[PDB]
């Protein structure tokens, strides 16, 4: 089970691949 | 990341940054919420006496225990307990190598073995000067804790009546090591001073000295 | 005649890390209620305060890099960050080099900001709310 540090971290670091994702358009 | 499950449509990725944005308030607050409680502060679920040593056996100086051991119990360990990591893991014969015949004079051995692994404890702990002369059998499917002596138990610190050997599994489909052991321990030396070698959180129980490199 | 409760502090003290026994010899308890490996240590809160004054904000990879020698979380940082000015967005701070001095006034600041208007929850005030 995950840690509240480790879903902030898959969060950001999916926010980050979208926010490119969003940006290549 | 994963690639191939995001989408690739600004409707659909717009759409995934929104939720997002939610759930990091989300779990903002519970790491603050969680922060705060362990800041002032929370208990864990380790015992008060417990004595962790988060350390590599390869690195760790055997001598340094040894010294601080004689320096504050005035003797040497009674009850010994191991679950190498069998080939995370380290090569059979680096755990053969640890000095366990500094670390004991007179009391018991406990090594967890895989079948695989079963007879190589024997001839491990052989060496260690132990004499082989029990084994608790854990039924969940079947792992063996060997059992070995060397020295003197005749002492009455010992009793030599056995609670059952044979032990079961406190939860259905469980990998972590039951907590009865700790008792049969606690019968056979009450407030007897006990080393874990390869030990887990979950393995610390107070009176007894844990060294892992996950503590 | 051996006392188990004064032998675990009597070990703990010269065989124990410095993180899981407080130089009181008892057990910090703190560091069993954060997995193996993501604890904060103090020794990193005075770390990150001091970033703070000679990186800013907003810059968590410069400062990791100084401080932390490149192992730290920066999200953790971000994070560890918004405890500090105890509100839970910090955009509005982005960039700006505080001194540990301004932030305890920022902190409290921030605290009673969020005390008055009812939008306080973990001596944080929430002004991103959902
Ligand atoms: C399989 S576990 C034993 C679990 C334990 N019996 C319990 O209480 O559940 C062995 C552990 O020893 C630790 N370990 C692995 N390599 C090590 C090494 N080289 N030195 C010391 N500890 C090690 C690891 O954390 C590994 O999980």
């Amino acid at each position: 089970k995950f840690t509240n540090l480790e879903i902030l971290t898959h969060l950001y670091n999916l926010k980050a691949e979208i926010v490119r994702r969003l940006a290549e358009q | 990341d994963y690639l191939d499950r995001l989408p690739k449509s600004k409707k659909g990725l717009q759409g995934l940054l929104q939720d997002i944005e939610k759930r990091i308030l989300h779990y903002k607050q519970l790491f603050f919420k969680e922060q705060n409680e362990i800041a002032n502060g929370k208990r864990s679920m380790v015992p008060d006496n417990s004595i962790p040593i988060c350390s590599d056996v390869t690195k760790l100086n055997f001598q340094a225990l040894i010294d601080a051991q004689m320096r504050h119990a005035g003797k040497m360990f009674d009850v010994i307990m191991m679950d190498p990591p069998w080939q995370d893991s380290l090569s059979d014969e680096k755990i053969q190598n640890m000095p366990i015949q500094s670390l004991q004079q007179d009391g018991f051995i406990f090594v967890w073995a895989i079948n695989a692994k079963y007879r190589v404890t024997i001839k491990m702990i052989e060496n260690w000067g132990y004499k082989l002369v029990d084994e608790i059998t854990w039924v969940k499917a079947k792992e063996s804790c060997l059992i070995g002596v060397k020295g003197d138990v005749d002492n009455g610190r010992f009793k030599k009546n056995i609670a059952s050997d044979v032990i079961f599994s406190e939860r259905r489909g469980q990998s972590q090591k039951p907590e009865e052991i700790y008792q049969y321990i606690n019968q056979l030396c009450p407030n007897g001073n006990y080393l874990e070698i390869f030990a887990r959180r979950n393995n610390l129980h107070d009176n007894w000295v844990s060294i892992g490199n996950e503590l | 005649p051996l006392d188990f409760t004064q032998y675990a502090k009597n070990m703990r003290k010269d065989l124990s890390n410095q993180d899981i026994c407080l130089e009181d010899g008892a057990l910090n308890h703190s560091y069993f209620l954060t997995k193996k490996g993501q604890y904060w240590t103090p020794l990193n809160q005075k770390a990150l305060q001091r970033g703070i004054e000679l990186f800013g904000v907003g810059n968590w990879k410069e400062i990791n890099y100084d401080e932390f020698s490149g192992k730290a979380n920066i999200v953790e940082l971000e994070l560890r960050t918004c405890m500090i000015l105890g509100i839970n967005d910090i955009t509005e701070y982005y960039g700006k080099k505080i001194s540990e001095e301004e932030q305890e006034e920022i902190k409290k600041s921030n605290i009673a900001k969020g005390k008055k208007e009812n939008k306080l929850k973990d001596n944080i005030y929430q002004k991103l709310q959902q």
